[PDB]
């Protein structure tokens, strides 16, 4: 019963020739019409977006702290002699700060030179397209103190002591806010509280506290956070070749050869955490220099 | 090598009855008048076992509760689960941090077949428990002869080769042979199908074992009479021992509905595994390794299962059972219930089946004119003219001389249906007169009785003589009955409205002519009259005893003729043109006289009024019957004594060129090979019987249908259906069910069909566009498993959408249940929309939250990933994790309230299959329901507090429960329009390519 | 803010529904 192949009055596959043709011919034009259909709509669905601003940013309201050396599993863990076992780090930090060189950031129309000092927000008019691109604001790789240098074409970083710098989620029209003068117990920190960002690291639990001895943080003009002069964000059609703030954060004495956890939290009062999402606000890592 | 036991059964069975007294009593060795001595009777009852059919074959309960974790639907969701578990399998140990969602879906998989096993197994379960309730299992004793000494022992105590005495109201223990009757009239009907009570002589009659009278039956009831016999046999190897033994060691077959839903699964793994295959190829051409491309082959092809629509297709039965069990309708089997609307030949049986298996009053000769009574068994039909002198007359001849009274309970059961004493032929003229002529007690002991003269051996005539206390004559009243050829012998005057006339041949002949129309008419002819006696000649001392000459035998006043035969059931008539206006081919299959046989067809149906047979011509040509052309007789008799000697071609002929056949004179063994012929046919067979000759035809055939209460336990249950309350009608409903259950079962399956491509292109396009996932695996479990389950349970609940009793029965070869127009509408078009209306909310969701439809080309590479907490949208934008997770997973949230949306317009659009849904009406109150259901539920599933957290089901911002329906408006008004034009295009294209 | 969406607002209002549609298919399987 499952020779109905052919016959020698025209079957093919179960159909006849013509039949074949007719079935074709009717879906090609259907499947055509959906196709126009679907595309129609989806062209009102673009046009029921803007070109400046997402219509929904709810759910990026605890912008995340990211690092440099995206890890497998947030873990650092190679040997301070074989070169080979720290590549992995060291090309995608350099990879990351390539944007950042001096000759990267050579037009001033499009550049403009903040500071050597975290100021006042800067906000470029509107998000509308009234204005022409937006500056965007330097930011040399010389602020990030002992973790920049002036190495060649591979950035010979730290291989005891290392460093990880942290970053803030580039979000569009965020004005991040740094906690009051009333500051409910921070953690030692600069009296610089109103033009900057505060993050602090520390360990996780009396155990990680104890073996991460000293930590160096490095910043604009010294300070362990993210200058306000640098945002908010208008999008990546005004404003691409961005650069956020970056800071450095270096673990000048680790006990070798141990895995300790270091949690690395960012204050303020438009950042938010979150239980389930550690990196929304904070930020964790595993480091390991295991000799 | 039980084939040849099988084979020994099927055969008709061989005796040795035809034998002298002395040769009988030198075989057996027994005394023909003291018996055998009890030593020798337990010496055989501990040698072959007692006389008692073996018990039927135990069927324990877990047995068939696996049974129903088994079978075609059930085995399809088993080697899914199992490929989950292999998927799993091959992630677990080769990947980092396993998904959970394939074990998750297998354990699910098979606790769907699990709970549809316990559900299905109670139903079919519940219907056998209720049958437990139905055994009345009486033991009755036995009247065996043993050492000279009558005694009554029990029918199992009863050996082979003992003497045995029956008393009229007995039934016939074992198997006897007649050795010494008297008056002896048994009850042959259960058995091998004679309506009228058989007599037994002890001579031997005919060569038949069956035929004949000297041979007393197991299981057969002594009317009247006394009768001794010798026990030949016993056991199992009785007759009715010999055909329940066959009955049960005979095969069920194969339901059609099973075929259908084995065909379903052969399309639906058809394209499951084209598409799996094809895809898997594409997918290693693409980029990804064999470890991944398998686990792609088994997801496409696992999805391709429509796990929900196994216990929605079993419910689906079951509330068409329900309906059965109301009107008394009980069903053994769970899909039995639509074999009655398949079927397109019936093979009926006569006797206790199509007739009432009772005799009954049927016509009258009262002023030389027939008179038709009414023979429904509940009383409701045409009565006869009731108030004239002839009627008078005639009541009171069969009120007064008849040997038959009523019992001691018969005080509140009904006239008819009330047990009577006496002659059959006696009790249906009491019957009559008891309820078309007031009543039969004062009017019997209102004329007391001198003498009375029963019914001869020879010139068989019951007279008698009683007082008369009508207060207008003293004289005597004397009656007499009996044949029509003993009354015409001895009578001279005639009755006609109140007085008398000669016996003037110019009524003489019609007479006979009546004679001869009630005679030929297969009904059994009595003759009734009276005459005054002179108070002159036999005042009112005179005790004529009964000895010599006392009445004038001649010269007596004829009244009329009363005529009787077994009426066919109630609604019978009316059921049998139901089932013919439908297409189906009834043939009555019978082991009758087919002069009674042919007469009750043309009374049912059965044989149309105005078709002949090859013998009806010849006898109105007066040639030989070996002359015409068997091609012009439509209808035809087969006596089963040629059927013996004929050959399968031969039988195909007679059902091929002849479209009414009357079987009649077949042995039990014979109707299984009837209904074999009818099958080799291709058609689908429907029995109906209620004796034991009809327990293989009720199991060979595809459906066996067995009267409640007046059918034996034997065929009943090796039966499928049952008729609890007789009423054939049920057959009538039974294929209007089938029908429109077969129909609804199409709807349902297309709606559960059509949302598998929604449900499954998202995880297509996952593979090809590297998108982000745009449906997850919780939120199709929630469709198929939650949502859609009221909708497809309602679609059952659908009517008829044109006259279902009028068309012809299904093709079983043409009209499949799952055909590829179906496939076209559901996989093909319907579904199609409603994938890309999903795949449209979801473009929506993720462009408003930032990822543009043109940005998400490639990035569920990085999307997926736990530790790229910095992804980049289109403007920009740096997502975590859980934050891309979050819109991802409220991504499959509207996603499934999108395919609920489209669902609708599909489930309108399924509840009309070619007329339109303004046509039909949304009545189905089930069906809003389902709506309403299906709507609220899949709400609560996304605002409930906790969704997102036990299975991620954020909720939904009100826009994005718009974003489907324009989807759903497209889908209704497409196939709205389609059922229009099939409507004005009867033709086919529109039709033959998508019409389901 | 616009970095805030009023989720219980339209939850409840979601569950309200959700309650009222379930009730009133069930009054319309119960046609008295
Ligand atoms: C070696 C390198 O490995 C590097 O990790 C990679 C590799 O290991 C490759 C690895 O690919 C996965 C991943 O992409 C996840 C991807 O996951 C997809 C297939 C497996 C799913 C579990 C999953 C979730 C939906 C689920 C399928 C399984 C199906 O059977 C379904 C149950 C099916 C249904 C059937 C039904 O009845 O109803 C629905 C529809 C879809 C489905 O619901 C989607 O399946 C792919 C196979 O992704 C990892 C990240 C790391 C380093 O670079 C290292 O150097
Ligand atoms: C950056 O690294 C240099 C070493 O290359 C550090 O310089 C040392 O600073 C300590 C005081 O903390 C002096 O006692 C040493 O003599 C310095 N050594 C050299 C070679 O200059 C420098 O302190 C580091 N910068 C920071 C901010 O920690
Ligand atoms: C850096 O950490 C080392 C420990 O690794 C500190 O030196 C230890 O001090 C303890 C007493 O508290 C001694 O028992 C150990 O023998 C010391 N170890 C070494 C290697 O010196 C040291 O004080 C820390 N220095 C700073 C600046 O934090
Ligand atoms: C991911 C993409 C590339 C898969 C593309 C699959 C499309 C092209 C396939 C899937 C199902 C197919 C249809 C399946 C059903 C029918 C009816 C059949 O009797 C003839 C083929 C016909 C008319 C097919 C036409 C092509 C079709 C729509
Ligand atoms: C021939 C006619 C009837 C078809 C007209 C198409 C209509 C029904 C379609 C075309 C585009 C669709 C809209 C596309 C854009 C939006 C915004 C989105 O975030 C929700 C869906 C919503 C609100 C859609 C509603 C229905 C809509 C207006
Ligand atoms: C085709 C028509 C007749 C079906 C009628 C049902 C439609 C109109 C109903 C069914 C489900 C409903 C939605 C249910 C859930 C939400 C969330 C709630 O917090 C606001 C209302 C809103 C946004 C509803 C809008 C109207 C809606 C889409
Ligand atoms: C915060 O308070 C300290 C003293 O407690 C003061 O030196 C500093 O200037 C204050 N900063 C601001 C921004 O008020
Ligand atoms: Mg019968
Ligand atoms: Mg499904
Ligand atoms: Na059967």
């Amino acid at each position: 019963k499952k020779f109905i192949w052919n016959s020698e009055k025209k079957e093919f596959l179960g159909r006849t020739g013509g039949s074949w043709f007719k079935i074709l011919l009717f879906y090609v034009i259907f499947y055509g019409c959906l196709a126009g259909i679907f595309i129609g709509t989806i062209q009102v669905m673009l046009l029921t977006i803007s070109e400046f601003k997402p219509t929904y940013q709810d759910r990026v309201a605890p912008p995340g702290l990211t690092q440099i050396p995206q890890s497998q599993k947030t873990e650092i863990s190679f040997r301070p002699n074989d070169p080979q076992s720290y590549e992995s780090y060291v090309v995608s930090i350099v990879r990351f700060l390539e944007k950042y060189k001096d000759l990267a950031q050579k037009d001033d129309m499009i550049f403009e030179d903040c500071g050597n000092v975290p100021s006042e927000l800067k906000e470029r008019g509107e998000y509308n397209n009234e204005r022409g691109e937006r500056k965007v604001c330097r930011f040399r790789l010389e602020w990030l103190g002992n973790c920049s240098g002036l190495n060649d074409e591979t950035y010979g970083y730290k291989d005891g002591k290392p460093c990880v710098i942290i970053k803030l989620n580039r979000v569009l029209g965020f004005k991040p806010k740094p906690p009051k003068n009333e500051s409910l117990e921070t953690y030692p920190v600069m009296k610089y509280n109103p033009y900057v960002l505060p993050v602090h690291c520390t360990g996780k639990r009396d155990e990680d506290k104890e073996k991460v001895g000293t930590m160096e943080y490095f910043g604009l003009g010294g300070y362990p956070g993210f200058p306000l002069q640098y945002y908010p964000y208008y999008g990546k059609l005004l404003q691409p070749k961005y650069l956020q703030p970056l800071m450095a954060v270096q673990f000048t004495n680790l006990t070798m050869d141990t895995e300790i956890r270091i949690e690395c939290k960012a204050y303020g009062e438009n950042i938010g955490y979150s239980e389930k999402d550690r990196f929304q606000g904070r930020f964790d890592v595993k480091i390991e220099v295991k000799s | 090598k039980e084939r040849d036991m099988d084979e020994l059964k099927k055969e008709v069975s061989m005796d040795d009855h035809k034998l002298s007294l002395d040769e009988l009593h030198r075989k057996y060795g027994t005394d023909l008048s003291r018996g055998l001595t009890p030593a020798r009777a337990a010496e055989i009852l501990a040698r072959d076992g007692p006389n008692a059919l073996t018990p039927p074959p135990t069927t324990p309960e877990w047995v068939k509760f696996c049974r129903q974790l088994f079978g075609g639907f059930s085995m399809l969701l088993w080697i899914g689960a199992i490929l989950c578990f292999l998927a799993y399998g091959i992630q677990a140990a080769t990947e980092e941090e396993p998904q959970n969602d394939n074990l998750y879906l297998g354990v699910v998989l098979s606790a769907v077949v699990i709970i549809t096993g316990c559900f299905s197994y109670y139903q079919e379960a519940k219907s056998s428990k209720i049958m437990e309730s139905f055994k009345n299992m009486v033991p009755q004793q036995a009247l065996v002869i043993r050492n000279g000494e009558k005694m009554s022992i029990n029918a199992e105590e009863v050996v082979v080769g003992d003497l045995v005495e029956v008393k009229g109201g007995d039934r016939i223990p074992a198997d006897l042979r007649i050795i010494s009757a008297n008056g002896c009239k048994v009850d042959n009907s259960s058995l091998t199908g004679e309506s009228e009570p058989q007599t037994r002589s002890p001579d031997f009659t005919n060569e038949n074992p069956l035929e004949t009278r000297n041979i007393a039956f197991f299981s057969t009831n002594c009317v009247e009479g006394t009768a001794r016999g010798i026990v030949v046999y016993t056991g199992d190897r009785t007759v009715m021992g010999r055909i329940a033994t066959l009955a049960s060691g005979l095969e069920g077959g194969q339901t059609p509905i099973a075929a259908e839903i084995e065909h379903f699964i052969h399309i639906i793994t058809g394209v499951a595994v084209f598409l799996g295959v094809s895809f898997f190829i594409l997918s290693l051409i693409l980029e990804y390794t064999w470890l991944e491309a398998v686990i792609f082959l088994i997801g496409i092809i696992v999805a391709n299962v429509p796990e929900g629509l196994l216990a929605t297709v079993t419910v689906c039965l079951t509330l068409t059972a329900k309906r059965m069990a109301r009107k008394n309708c009980l069903v053994k089997n769970l899909e039995a219930v639509e074999t009655l609307g398949s079927t397109s030949t019936i093979c009926s049986d006569k006797t206790g089946t199509l007739t009432q298996n009772r005799m009954t009053v049927a016509h009258m000769w009262s002023d030389n004119q027939i008179h038709e009574a009414d023979t429904t068994e509940n009383q409701s039909g045409v009565s006869f003219d009731k108030t004239s002198a002839t009627w008078l007359a005639l009541s009171r001849i069969a009120g007064l001389c008849n040997r038959a009274v009523f019992q001691a309970n018969q005080e509140n059961l009904p006239i008819l249906k009330r047990a009577v004493a006496g002659d059959a032929s006696e009790s249906a003229l009491l019957k009559c007169i008891e309820l078309c002529c007031g009543s039969v007690k004062e009017m019997r002991e209102r004329y007391t009785k001198i003498v009375e003269i029963p019914f001869n051996s020879t010139n068989k005539y019951q007279l008698s003589i009683h007082k008369n206390p009508n207060t207008a004559e003293p004289r005597h009243l004397l009656v007499m009955k009996g044949a029509p050829e003993r009354i015409l012998d001895r009578c001279s005057s005639i009755l006609i409205h109140g007085k008398e006339q000669p016996l003037d041949e110019e009524l003489k002949d019609a007479f006979q002519n009546a004679y001869l129309e009630l005679g030929g008419l297969g009904e059994r002819v009595l003759g009734f009259c009276h005459l005054f006696l002179p108070d002159e000649q036999f005042p009112e001392g005179f005790q004529f005893d009964t000895d010599d000459v006392n009445f004038p035998l001649d010269n007596l006043c004829f009244v009329g003729l009363i005529s009787m035969i077994d009426p066919p059931r109630a609604a019978v008539p009316d059921a049998v043109g139901k089932c013919r206006s439908a297409g189906i081919k009834v043939i009555m299959v019978t082991g009758d006289h087919p002069i009674t046989a042919k007469a009750i067809a043309k009374g049912v149906g059965i044989i149309s009024e105005g078709n002949e047979t090859v013998e009806d011509i010849a006898a109105r040509l007066n040639i030989p019957v070996s002359q015409v052309n068997p091609r012009d007789a439509k209808a035809c008799v087969v006596h089963g004594s040629d059927l013996k000697d004929m050959t399968s071609e031969q039988l195909d002929d007679i059902l091929k060129y002849h479209t009414e056949i009357v079987f009649a004179r077949t042995s039990p063994q014979q109707k299984l090979i009837i209904v074999e012929g009818c099958q080799r046919q291709g058609a689908i067979v429907a029995v109906t019987g209620d004796g034991v000759n009809d327990s293989p035809a009720s199991k060979k055939a595809d459906i066996g249908v067995a009267m409640g209460i007046a059918g034996s336990d034997v065929s009943k249950q090796a039966a499928d259906m049952i008729l609890l309350d007789d009423n054939f009608a049920s057959i009538v409903t039974g294929v209007e069910e089938g029908r429109l259950i077969f129909d609804n079962l199409k709807k349902s399956i297309a709606y559960t069909l059509t949302s598998n491509i929604p449900e499954i292109t998202p995880f297509l396009i996952f593979i090809i566009a590297n998108i982000p996932l745009p449906l997850g695996t919780v939120t199709i479990l929630c469709i198929d498993l939650g949502t859609d389950m009221v909708p497809a349970i309602s679609l059952a609940y659908e009517q008829a959408e044109s006259d279902i009793m009028k068309r012809q029965p299904r093709n079983p070869k043409t009209d499949k249940l799952v055909n590829e127009q179906l496939i076209s509408m559901a996989y093909g078009q319907i579904g199609m929309i409603q994938a890309l209306g999903g795949f449209f909310t979801y473009f929506v969701i993720l462009a408003e939250n930032g990822f543009l439809p043109i940005h998400l080309l490639g990035l569920r590479v990085n999307w997926d990933d736990r530790w790229i907490n910095d992804v980049e949208d289109s403007y920009g934008q740096q997502w975590t994790y859980e934050q891309r997770k979050i819109v991802e997973f409220t991504c499959h949230t509207p996603f499934f309230v999108t395919i609920v949306v489209v669902q609708w317009a599909d489930l309108v659009i399924c509840k009309t299959r070619r007329n339109s849904v303004f046509q039909q009406g949304m009545k189905n109150k089930i069906l809003i329901f389902g709506l309403f259901e299906e709507t609220a539920l899949a709400a609560f599933l996304s605002y409930c507090p906790g969704m997102g957290v036990a299975l991620r089901m954020y909720p939904l911002k009100p826009t994005w429960w718009f974003c489907a329906f324009p989807y759903s408006l497209l889908i209704f008004v497409y196939d709205e329009v389609r059922k229009l034009i099939i409507r004005r295009r009867p033709g086919g294209w529109v039709e033959k390519e998508t019409y389901y | 803010d616009p970095f805030y969406y009023d989720y219980e607002t339209v939850r409840n209002g979601g569950l309200i529904f959700a309650a009222l549609a379930f009730i009133v298919g069930l009054i319309i399987i119960l046609s008295k």
